[PDB]
């Protein structure tokens, strides 16, 4: 539910595949998209690494691109895609990095400000209306700073 | 009265009389809180009082609890009449014949649409609070 | 919702996720046999009047018992 | 939603399959049955990460039909959907019950007894789409969703949002 | 719904089921096929081997008494009291008749067919208002 209340596989304390514990691993589907083409991507030199031996245009010509670098089943994987570029207003990397330096830089639940990463809000209560669970925790001056750092960090293309 | 308060609770006055019988300034209507509410809650429809079909409306109902429902239209229909005629001459000089006669003319619209007797002067007074009205906005 | 044929009860919620993309109306689990609506708010009518007639009964006897309450006697 | 994790799997190698590029088909059947599928535990794999660095460590014999097997520990995304939270979301298909919205990989349909009253459905519409006081719930638009039951079974998920509350509606 | 299941060929379904039973092996093989459809067919026959529902129905109870390892206060409880539990039933009047034509049909030594009809005709009628009583006995007789 909204009430920060995710599985247990979802908790914030769950154990890496070396057996060792971390706060749980959330980003905005912007920030998500951007890991997924270069991971994408390092399959695909790498699948042509062992075969040695204004933007949405540049998305789906990648889309192709890993298409045809994977099997082609996943068109659903580029609908999630074309689903982001739509709601996904991020773009130059290190700014998500270092928005997420600010975000980070609180102490709050990532899956919020992920979730905050992943919602073109302005203002205190359209953010803790979207996000209930950012109601309260905090003093919204917070939230509004960091709204209009956010609604003029949006990267307009 | 204590057999006439709401289409629903139309025997009200021993039912502990204190929830609310309005009269929609168009309805002139004994509507107990039941009824009135449910009715502008849902919005303009009429209230069921007694067969009765005038659209209880939404909220614009005034306060009127049982005062003689011939007054309460008298009293209704007067202030506006008296709010349409405002101060139509009655102070402007100082007279007290004319004024007294503008408002013997004044309440005698009120008079006339207390009862309405088989209207087309009420009529004709609804053009003069139009008229009225007209010489209000210049 | 309900079905009509094994006579099991639906809803909204379960048979949306046995919504189909083919399909409109929501088949039952159970019979493969899409479904049907139901409730009727009739009966809270039927609360409604009841309420009207109880309280038409008890203002004589809330008239008196109030009457009486005026010296406990 | 889109987090990352850890999954184990617990792959089976008939044995015909014992020529030593094996792990290449351990690196393959893990990948060509992880992408793009689904869990209700985790939701819907998207896509797979540190293909290099793949945890193939140690397999076992089972006694009928000899066939070796390995636990994988493996890296990857996960679509996760949970409740109450807004997101938005691309309508694509139209039907009488509301509207599909095209959710990332999900197609989360709407009920009009979970649209507000405001908005109602003109058929009369095409591509059949939903008026408003203010705005159109078309497909093509884009909607501000929040999610109310969100079903999830073991590969196998289905979600139900409403637009009810504010900041919500087609954006 | 019916929760019904008709057997058929996956490989042939040309036709009503035409099939045959392995019982003595336990399965049924599509005849014309070749294929084995279903397997562990349960014995249906050493069933029965070892063993009045077309008159008392669908009803049960049973016959019972007292044990050895027992004193005559339990066998008085259950003598009087699964005599307690027949009012529930007019089927004293259902199972009387029948021990009544069972003493009779004896007593003039008729088979067993001429009483299980005696019998089941009982059942079949046992009353109407057109009967309304008529002597309990002119009927049975
Ligand atoms: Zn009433
Ligand atoms: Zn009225
Ligand atoms: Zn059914
Ligand atoms: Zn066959």
């Amino acid at each position: 539910a909204a009430t920060l209340q995710l599985g247990q596989e979802f908790q914030l304390k769950q154990i890496n595949h070396q057996g060792e514990e971390e706060e749980l691993i959330a980003l905005n589907l912007s920030e998500a998209r951007l890991v997924i083409k270069e991971a994408l991507v390092e399959r695909r030199r790498a699948f042509k690494r062992s075969q040695k031996k204004t933007r949405e245009k540049e998305l789906e010509s990648i889309d192709v691109l890993l298409e045809q670098t994977t099997g082609g089943n996943n068109k659903d994987l580029k609908n999630t895609m074309q689903y982001l570029t739509n709601f996904s207003r991020f773009r130059d990397q290190e700014t998500v990095g270092a928005v997420i330096q600010l975000l980070k830089s609180t102490g709050l639940h990532p899956f919020e400000v992920a979730q905050l990463g992943s919602l073109a809000c302005d203002t205190a209560d359209e953010a803790k209306t979207l996000i209930p669970s950012l109601n309260n925790k905090i003093s919204d001056d917070e939230l509004e700073r960091i709204l209009k750092e956010l609604s003029n960090l949006e990267t307009l293309y | 009265e204590n057999k006439d308060m709401c289409p629903i609770c139309k025997t009200d006055r021993y039912l502990s009389p204190d929830v609310k019988f309005l009269v929609n300034p168009e309805c002139y209507h004994r509507i107990c809180e039941s009824c009135v509410d449910r009715i502008f809650s849902l919005g303009p429809a009429q209230c069921p009082y007694k067969g009765c079909d005038k659209i209880l409306r939404k909220n614009k109902f005034k306060t009127q609890i049982f005062d003689d429902v011939e007054v309460e239209k008298e009293v209704d229909i007067r202030k506006r009449v008296f709010n349409v005629f405002n101060k139509t001459i009655d102070d402007f000089n100082g007279d007290l014949v004319e004024y007294n006669k503008y408002l013997e003319e004044v309440e005698d619209i009120i008079y006339k649409l207390d009862h309405g007797i088989d209207v087309a002067k009420t009529e004709e007074k609804l053009r003069t609070y139009e008229e009225l009205n007209k010489q209000l906005i210049m | 919702y309900m079905c009509p044929i094994c006579l099991t009860k639906y809803t909204q919620l379960e048979a949306v996720q046995l919504l189909n993309f083919d399909r409109t109306e929501f088949l039952c689990s159970l019979c493969d046999e899409p479904l049907v609506e139901d409730d009727s708010g009739k009966k809270n009518k039927e609360k409604q009047d009841k309420l009207n007639r109880l309280m038409d009964q008890i203002q004589p006897i809330i008239d008196s018992l109030k009457k009486i309450d005026d010296s406990r006697i | 939603m889109f987090f990352i994790k850890d999954l184990s799997l617990n792959i089976t190698l008939h044995p015909s399959f014992f020529g030593p590029r094996m792990k290449q088909y351990l690196k393959t059947k893990l990948l060509e049955e992880v992408e793009g599928s689904c869990t209700g535990k985790f939701g819907y794999i998207l896509c797979v990460l540190d293909y290099d660095n793949i945890d193939i460590q140690r397999g076992r014999i089972l006694p009928t039909d000899g066939s070796a097997e390995f636990n994988v520990k493996y890296r990857a995304v996960v679509f996760k959907p949970f409740k109450g939270e807004v997101v938005d979301g691309t309508v694509v298909s139209c039907s009488q019950h509301g509207f599909e919205v095209q959710v990332g990989p999900m197609k989360v349909f709407v009920t009009k007894h979970l649209m507000p009253q405001d908005l109602t459905f003109n058929a009369g519409s095409n591509p059949p789409s939903y008026q408003s006081s203010e705005d159109v719930i078309t497909i093509k638009s884009r909607i501000r969703v929040k999610i109310e039951g969100c079903i999830s079974q073991v590969s196998s998920i289905h979600a139900i949002g409403s637009i009810k509350e504010d900041y919500l509606g087609a954006i | 719904p019916n929760l019904n299941i008709v057997l058929t060929c996956p490989e042939c379904k040309v036709y009503p089921p035409k099939i045959v039973e392995r019982f003595s092996e336990g399965d049924v093989v599509c005849a014309l096929c070749g294929l084995v459809l279903s397997d562990k067919l349960v014995d249906t026959r050493s069933e029965w081997r070892t063993f009045n529902p077309l008159l008392d129905g669908n009803n049960l109870s049973t016959r019972i008494g007292k044990g050895e390892t027992t004193d005559m206060r339990f066998t008085k409880e259950l003598n009087k009291a699964q005599g307690k539990n027949v009012m529930d039933k007019k089927d004293n009047e259902v199972q009387a008749a029948f021990a009544k034509i069972t003493m009779l049909c004896d007593a003039a030594e008729l088979p067993k067919i001429v009483k299980d009809c005696a019998k089941e005709a009982y059942k079949l009628c046992h009353d109407e208002k057109t009967l309304k009583g008529k002597s309990m006995e002119s009927i049975m007789a």
